[PDB]
């Protein structure tokens, strides 16, 4: 399993954002969105493949979660696809960002701006996010931002699509790393 | 589903699926109720689910 394939809850899907971990703990980022109020995660819409459970979750005002993995067998690989991941690092204005989602899978573009305010009603506003040209639609969310080998965000979300085009916000991955402890692999 | 808070300027995507009257199958609420405002009314829903 890696960034950017599907994530089952008991609610709906979403997509694995990266696989990371602590000491000898391995868990999972996604989209804060994703982890409130969810429990279990699997790995398929017949919910036979357990592959944890909600740790954390940061929704709104941040949009990141974390997964702890309670099946042993199934592969964590450290990457976005094929993808190998090595680090993360912080967007940039003009930086080319690439984008995996479990509904979409991979689009790129460019960060076109930082700490953007996203309102998606409610009282649920998020701040300081990653604003993109990238496309992404339901079932993308919580899926990774990278930039070759760099991870960057977290899906959030956004508005229109990958057929007329749409603008994309990411939650900074640092951020979530630094919360949890963890780190990318 | 009430769409009166709409249309909203960003959603988050989630995937719990809607069928509406034009027989596509919108992601979640919130791209379902953006849609139907577009349409200016036009759509609806026929039920939950995927069509």
């Amino acid at each position: 399993i890696s960034g950017g394939d599907a994530i089952y809850s008991s609610t709906g899907r979403c997509s694995l954002g990266f696989n990371v971990r602590s000491g000898s703990t391995y868990y999972f980022l996604t989209a804060g969105h994703c982890t409130d109020g969810a429990t279990t995660w699997w790995a398929n819409s017949a919910r036979t493949t357990v592959l944890g459970t909600t740790s954390g979750s940061s929704f709104p005002n941040n949009d990141y979660g974390i997964v702890r993995y309670t099946n042993t067998t199934i592969p964590k690989d450290g990457t976005v696809g094929g993808q190998d991941i090595t680090s993360a690092a912080n967007a940039t204005v003009g930086m080319a960002v690439t984008r995996r989602g479990s509904t979409t899978g991979t689009h790129s573009g460019s960060v076109t701006a930082l700490n953007a305010t996203v309102n998606y009603g409610g009282g649920d506003v998020v701040y300081g996010m990653i604003r993109t040209n990238v496309c992404a639609e339901p079932g993308d969310s919580g899926g990774p931002l990278y930039s070759g080998t760099r991870a960057i965000g977290l899906t959030s979300g956004g508005s229109g699509n990958c057929s007329s085009g749409g603008t994309t916000f990411f939650q900074p991955v640092t951020e979530a790393l630094s919360a949890y402890g963890v780190s990318v692999y | 589903v009430d769409c009166s808070e709409y249309p909203k300027p960003a959603c988050t995507p989630e995937y719990r699926p809607l069928c509406g009257s034009d027989n596509k199958t919108y992601g979640n609420k919130c791209n379902f109720c953006n849609a139907v405002v577009e349409s200016n009314g036009t759509l609806t829903l026929s039920h939950f689910g995927k069509c």
